[PDB]
């Protein structure tokens, strides 16, 4: 049960990295979750075929088509954390009042690049004394080549 | 739906007793194509930067997680024209070696 | 040889306005415990999703239950106590109505002193048991903060 | 939170300041939770290949939720008129 | 012939900040158990439809529990430990400060050595019971590391 | 006349990776019951609006709790068994990592063998009690396949 | 559920097949549910004597929900890359 | 199919010309050799 034993190919580090500075940063956080949604849009109407050509002629058809039909919306990215000291709590939020900021989040095997904060929440309570918990979404800004 | 010209173990033009260069068909041309890809490094290609296989900084490097050696090698077995996706990487490192397996599927 | 006996201990309580010079307890009922408290949890921890160990500071707070042999003066001064509404009087700010500090001897010599708390439950009225005797009531305080001088 | 140490015992907790005459007001309030949401919407746009374009984000006035006890008269109308205030 | 007998154990604790030199635990209470842990849980599992199963790794904690006689020097220094705040002593973040290494030893020979954790709870004052002892405190902690020592 | 005893049974476990050619048992506890395990329910059943009965099939997994006498060497085995962690290796498809089967004989001559399974619980520390012994300490498994030939 | 009647033993219960070319993807998918819907709505048009008449039904699309557990990382890049085919 | 109709009898309640709408479909490891079904009609047209 020893961690710090980490098998290598699928680390469980999250590494978020500034993309012009391309160096880690806020690297004091202690995320206890993360959640990865990829979503997409698919036609929903009957669709008309010719439907007495030849065979592969056909199969040449129903495809191209279905491309026309299938487009991929932005990816989702969930995580859950608490901060134990202040200058990243501070760093985050200037983060977020900057309309230009862009990062690379890597989970366990998954890499995401030029993702985007879009909301933020904290939390202090008795449960917690010397720390606070935080709720961060990212959202992809452009796909990749 | 793709060719190429066939070449040896040494990455040189290999010509028949005919002398004839050939024209390779699909498959064997795939699996040519995929040996030449993941064997020409990054920084090299000349009008396409940050194309290839970053051994000098993720392999040969001391690193800490060894998934970007992963990502970078199925990225440069991706972009081929061919490959649709890749069944299996294993990434051994038993020995001195960096042990390398790779199945890839193409539309044929 | 560890001495570990309890005869021979006292109470004094203090409260803010109803008791302010503060009363005694000698009378300790024998069926029940005589003094009674509950584990003290300041600190917490969390699981973190590689599997390591995160621990934190909480808040806690500090409970003690005292028990008297019904009759006595102990038990007609808790009642009083008990009767206390905190609706009644006034109070500095930042302070509780009644802040009442609890200073317990043991009989070695050290003592210990408590404060920042207030009696929150207790008896009404007297049980009598199927022995045709009479239960030992049993009162519960609670405090914010606490203090040890085990020296002597 | 880590960051300051300051070695000064009774600190002071949550307090609201007025930003005019640098004074507090419903100094006497028991905060038990303090939550801060911070909330933006980026405006997507949908492109023809069929990946999805992203050309800007907009920021929202944050919100902040306190519960508190209040423990007097005082400090139940002090706070009716901090909430009356224009 | 198999001797499972506990008598000669000893343990010893260091810290980070408030014990760096760390002291040692000879005084075990008679009532209570002098140590204890709760089960470990690293694995789990579910069902298919296949029929079939599938296992996996989790995460996974020790809690251990020592107790020591009332009014012993052990039991001070216990409460020292308890009596600290995590909030203080100025540090690099994530490394939990004030972490706390445990060294234990059989009467066979074997050492075990934990680390990774801090104390998690005890009691702040002492309980007199109706017999008039005083009960044998109780402390608990959680610890990070296995670190695998079985030496003969 | 029936004989119901269990002096002289024997376990062999073996395990896919760690434990390749297997280990024995031998040394079972005397205070907790050495082979235990729960109950078998792999059928359900329904109730239709008119009163009537529906009963079907259903995945039910096999637990088994075994006990073993404190430092011996079956103690350390089932200790390196619960500390490999399923992140290392490889294994083949539809397998799970760790197929781990173990074959028990009754004294008789009977035998059963159960496979597809894993090891879940089991004690870090060894747990010293009142009396100055240390417990038997228990570990648990969940298989999910079956067989037995109870004539010999 | 009944039906067939195989006599097989190792069979095979969810696959996904490749039309094109009659080959699984994703084959090793530990399954931990499976939920299928189907949808429909009738066009209901309000009389005048205070009954209620329809005329046809309009059939959507079904949706199938699978939950499934990914025991390695190959299956991790096979589920994406199945999301991403177009 | 657009032109189904059934007439559905409870205990004591006729209900002729109705209509499929809904159906769902769930298969879990608490049946394993059987499937939960949710179906949803609707009456066509009231009767004379």
């Amino acid at each position: 049960m020893n961690s710090f034993l980490k098998s290598i190919l699928n680390t469980p580090t999250l590494t978020i990295r500034d993309d012009v500075t391309k160096l880690p940063v806020w690297k004091s956080l202690q995320v206890k979750k993360v959640e990865i949604y990829s979503p997409a849009s698919v036609v929903s109407k009957p669709l008309a075929t010719k439907d007495q050509t030849e065979a592969q002629v056909y199969t040449e058809a129903l495809d191209i088509d279905v491309k026309n039909g299938k487009i991929i919306q932005p990816v989702r990215l969930r995580i859950n954390a608490i901060c134990p000291d202040l200058s990243t709590v501070e760093s985050i939020m200037n983060a977020f009042n900057d309309n230009t900021s862009t990062f690379a989040i890597t989970s366990k095997s998954i890499l995401a690049d030029k993702m985007a904060i879009m909301t933020l929440d904290v939390d202090q309570s008795p449960d917690m004394l010397n720390a606070a918990e935080i709720n961060m979404e990212f959202e992809q800004v452009e796909p990749p080549v | 739906s793709t060719s190429t010209i066939r070449t040896g173990t040494n990455n040189d033009i290999l010509l028949d007793d005919n002398g004839n260069m050939v024209i390779l068909r699909d498959v064997e041309a795939c699996a040519q194509d995929v040996r030449a890809a993941m064997l020409m490094r990054t920084g090299e290609n000349i009008f396409d930067v940050n194309s290839g296989v970053g051994y000098f900084e993720y392999i040969f490097s001391p690193q800490k997680s060894y998934d970007d050696a992963r990502k970078s090698i199925a990225d440069a077995i991706l972009s081929s024209p061919d490959v649709t996706g890749i069944e299996q990487l294993d990434i051994d490192i038993t020995g001195e070696v960096f042990g390398v397996d790779a199945k890839v599927i193409t539309i044929h | 040889m560890i001495n570990v006996s309890g005869f021979g201990t006292g109470i004094v309580i203090v409260s803010a306005s109803s008791f302010p010079m503060g009363f005694s307890l000698s009378k300790f009922a024998d069926d029940e415990s005589p003094i009674s408290s509950k584990e003290l949890e300041p600190f917490g921890y969390e699981m973190l999703y590689d599997g390591g160990l995160f621990a934190f500071d909480k808040a806690a707070p500090l409970e003690v239950s005292v028990s008297v042999i019904a009759g006595s003066e102990d038990d007609i001064n808790l009642r009083i106590l008990l009767n206390s509404k905190k609706g009644s009087f006034r109070f500095l700010p930042g302070i509780i109505p009644d802040m009442t500090t609890l200073v317990a001897t043991l009989p070695d010599g050290g003592r210990t002193v408590l404060s920042n708390g207030t009696i929150l439950k207790g008896p009404a009225i007297d049980t009598i048991q199927n022995t045709g005797r009479r239960k030992g009531n049993t009162y519960t305080f609670v405090f914010g903060s606490y203090l040890g001088a085990q020296t002597a | 939170m880590l960051g300051i140490f300051t070695s000064l015992l009774s600190s002071r907790s949550f307090s609201i300041v007025d930003q005019n005459t640098n004074q507090l007001v419903a100094a006497d309030l028991r905060i038990s939770r303090v939550n801060t949401r911070f909330s933006s919407v980026g405006q997507r746009h949908m492109l023809e290949d069929g990946t999805t374009k992203m050309d800007s984000r907009t920021i929202h006035p944050m919100e902040i939720i306190v519960e508190v006890f209040c423990p007097s008269i005082d400090v139940v109308d002090q706070i009716n008129q901090l909430l009356l205030d224009r």
